[PDB]
RNA sequence: UGGCACCUCGAUGUCGGCUCGUCGCAUCCUGGGGCUGUAGUCGGUCCCAAGGGUUGGGCUGUUCGCCCAUUAAAGCGGCACG
RNA sequence: AUAAACGCUGAAAGCAUCUAAGCGUGAAGCCCCCCUCAAGAUGAGAUUUCCCAUUUCUUCGGAAAGUAAGAUCCCUGAAAG
């Protein structure tokens, strides 16, 4: 799961570590099993979560 | 339970052209070995080959930092008593620039039957012109 | 200290297009490919040389580069002269058209010619002069001629430079 | 650089002008024909292809007689290639005669050695025997196979096997006499092979 | 030429240099040639 | 040459020679050089170099050693003192 | 192309310097030249020539059954074993 969330996060100018920091900082509590599920089946929603993580790292 | 596993032939594999002028031998090879493996895709599956095909041109202009052109030695034993042979990195770049790149990348791939199948996916050319125009490959920029 | 204040007195016009400092002159023409990192400012008399950063690498290249622009302009206009001498019985030296025959004492004659831009001549049967507009080529060729029979200490025989303190060792 | 193919006929001796006596080898080299020319633009290397003896049309097969039909000739028995040869000569379908050589020419002889079957170490490799007396039981055996440390025996440990039947080149052989009418070449010395064996005569490479 | 680990000047005219990353001294007296 | 006693006593055969070799370089010969209290022919000492080569007998079980006669030379060591 | 070594030009360090940039020589040694094996080199290469596009079945991947070029079983043998 970790090596698969990493691949999808690098398509949004982010790394896995920066993505995980932003999600926990913002409060999203989705685990690795479901973040990897969205990265493969519903990539549209994975970009929605990556936007929340990116904004939280910028205040 | 419910975790996606890729099937052979389910993922689309693309062709890439990479210009290898001025880049270090190990900086380029590390980047390439991940494209062949398929670690840049969210469809990555450890037991399935989901990577892409790579063409490397201008392999004679690869970079060797420091005194590696004369101090780096490549060894080769023929299993006969006292049959060890050696070459330098700079001498091999002039004569066999293709062998230098395949020796570097092959050590960065898994050492099993599948990793032996990803090596058949790499084409290295010492010049600036390749022969796979029928596959319509794209240009990939290094990160 | 100092590696500046160059001179280009007449008879020469550099046309360095970045590196190719082509220097013309009455004697000939010389070119090379100076590293395109230090400054060159071709003027009516001086080619200004300076370094971007004051580092050990730049201190060496500052002195090296300037010293050999002065080598060209002197050579391309006036030239360089290297003189050689032969000492020993039967050590004849003479020229046949273009080639040099040296009877230094071996069992065969020793043969020498000068490359392009280098002129070799024999005014007397025991001396040789190498002529040319390139200091590197003129000095190199005379070394090979001297390398045939260097001056041995016991009798002083062999090809020697005029200014050369040969350490003469007592033999018996 | 020239070259022909021939058959080893036998050995004899001749007397030179000084009265000296020398051994020679008789080689018959009739029916040499140029078949094919190979160039860089089609193969990447340059060579000339020669056929030595014609054979009955029964022994030939359909693919073979379509290849010699381009040169307008009967199917041949031996076919070999010669490199390092000037391609300006050697027109297709021409006859190669023994007159290409002359007395005093230095040549090389390539052939296949005579056949020796399963042979032991002291004949195949010229090793030494053990004592035949003084209580010994070691006469014609290979020797120690090696030390104990590797837990194995190294490669190139010479052992019994099939001995002969391998290609050999003998260098710098002189030509004593050339007989164009009989298509016979006299070469001073030995050439590898048995009687009726194919011999490849080529000019010296050194 | 003396190949020793203790290269040091022997007279007043000896000079210490470094050629190809090796300490050596050169002098008009050929007996004073040293290389580390 | 020794110190210890870690594997082996439900068995790890121990000297010399023979047959067959292979590796290290701290080089015996041959190859290339610096210094010399190197006139020449010979030498001394140090640096690079492991490609090939490196004898036949007398005494002794002998390795070792001495001797006879040669040779360009008759190297030193590891491989369960192969 | 180099090892030890010998040099040219040349600054750092107005001189000096075989060295930092740039050049030239330089070993029975390295890589070639010489002889042999070698495409299972699964990366299975190349050239010349020969045979051609049959018939029954399958729901499709496909199968069987007579052949072409070619080879073998069987027999006489040695230059081979
Ligand atoms: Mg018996
Ligand atoms: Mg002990
Ligand atoms: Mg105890
Ligand atoms: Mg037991
Ligand atoms: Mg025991
Ligand atoms: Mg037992
Ligand atoms: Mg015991
Ligand atoms: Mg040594
Ligand atoms: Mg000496
Ligand atoms: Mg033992
Ligand atoms: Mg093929
Ligand atoms: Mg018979
Ligand atoms: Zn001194």
């Amino acid at each position: 799961w970790i090596a698969r969330i990493n691949a999808a996060a690098r398509m949004q100018d982010l790394s896995y570590s920066k993505l995980m920091h932003g999600l926990k900082l913002a409060g999203i509590d989705i685990n690795r099993k479901m973040l990897a599920d969205l990265a493969v089946n519903d990539i549209a929603s994975f970009n929605t979560l990556a936007d929340s993580a990116k904004k939280a790292l910028a205040k | 339970r419910t975790t996606y596993m890729a099937k052979p032939g389910e993922v689309e594999r693309k062709w890439y052209v990479i210009d290898a002028t001025g880049v270090s031998l190990g900086r380029l090879s590390s980047e390439v070995a991940s494209i062949l493996r398929g670690k840049n895709k969210p469809q990555f599956t450890p037991h399935i080959d989901t990577g892409d095909f790579v063409i490397i041109i201008n392999a004679g202009k690869i970079g060797l930092t420091g005194k590696k052109a004369t101090d780096k030695i490549y060894y080769r034993h023929s299993q006969y008593p006292g049959g060890l042979k050696s070459r330098t990195a700079g001498e091999m770049r002039t004569n066999n620039p293709e062998k230098l790149l395949e020796l570097s990348i092959k050590g960065m791939l898994p050492k099993n039957s599948l990793g032996r199948q990803l090596f058949k996916k790499l084409h290295v050319y010492g010049g600036s012109e390749h022969e796979h125009a029928a596959q319509k490959p794209e240009v990939y920029e290094l990160r | 200290i100092g590696k500046k204040t160059i001179v280009i007195p007449a008879g020469v016009t550099v046309t360095l297009n970045g590196s190719t400092a082509t220097v013309k002159g009455p004697k000939g023409e010389l070119v090379k490919e100076f590293n395109p990192e230090i400054t060159i400012n071709i003027e009516g008399n001086e080619i200004n040389v300076s370094r971007p950063t004051d580092n050990k690498n730049h201190r060496a290249l500052h002195g090296t580069t300037r010293a050999i622009l002065n080598n060209m302009v002197v050579g391309v206009s006036e030239g360089y002269e290297k003189k050689l001498e032969l000492i020993g019985v039967g050590y004849r030296a003479q020229k046949q058209g273009d080639k040099l025959v040296l009877n230094v004492g071996y069992s065969h004659p020793v043969e020498f010619v000068a490359p392009k831009g280098v002129e070799i001549e024999v005014p007397a049967n025991t001396q040789v002069i190498v002529k040319g507009y390139n200091k590197e080529h003129v000095g190199e060729l005379a070394a090979n001629i001297r390398a045939v029979r260097p001056p041995e200490p016991y009798k002083g025989k062999g090809i020697r430079y005029e200014g050369e303190h040969v350490r003469r060792k007592e033999g018996k | 650089t020239k070259g022909i193919l021939g058959r080893k006929v036998g050995m004899t001796q001749v007397f030179t002008e000084n009265g000296e006596l020398i051994p020679v080898t008789v080689i018959e080299a009739a029916q040499n024909v140029v078949l094919q020319k190979k160039t860089v633009e089609t193969d990447g290397y340059e060579a000339v292809q020669i056929g030595f003896e014609d054979k009955r049309a029964k022994l030939s097969n359909k693919p073979e007689q379509g290849h010699v039909a381009k040169a307008d000739t009967t199917p041949k028995r031996f076919i070999r290639e010669f490199r390092d040869v000037n391609l300006d000569e050697y027109e297709i379908g021409a006859e190669v005669k023994v007159d290409v050589f002359a007395e005093g020419d230095i040549i090389d002889a390539t052939g296949v050695s005579k056949g020796k079957g399963f042979q032991g170490v002291i004949k195949r490799h010229g090793q030494s025997r053990g004592p035949m007396a003084h209580g010994s039981r070691y006469h014609r055996r290979p020797g120690s196979m090696g030390p104990v440390a590797p837990n194995r025996v190294f490669k190139n440990k010479l052992l019994p096997g099939r001995m002969g039947g391998e290609q050999i080149t003998i260098q710098n052989l002189e030509i004593v006499k050339v007989d164009v009418e009989k298509n016979v070449l006299l070469v001073k010395g030995n050439v590898p092979g048995a009687k009726k064996a194919l011999v490849q005569i080529k000019t010296a490479t050194k | 030429m003396k190949v020793r680990p203790s290269v040091k000047p022997m007279c007043e005219k000896c000079k210490v240099i470094r050629r190809k990353g090796k300490v050596m001294v050169i002098c008009e007296n050929p007996k004073h040639k040293q290389k580390q």
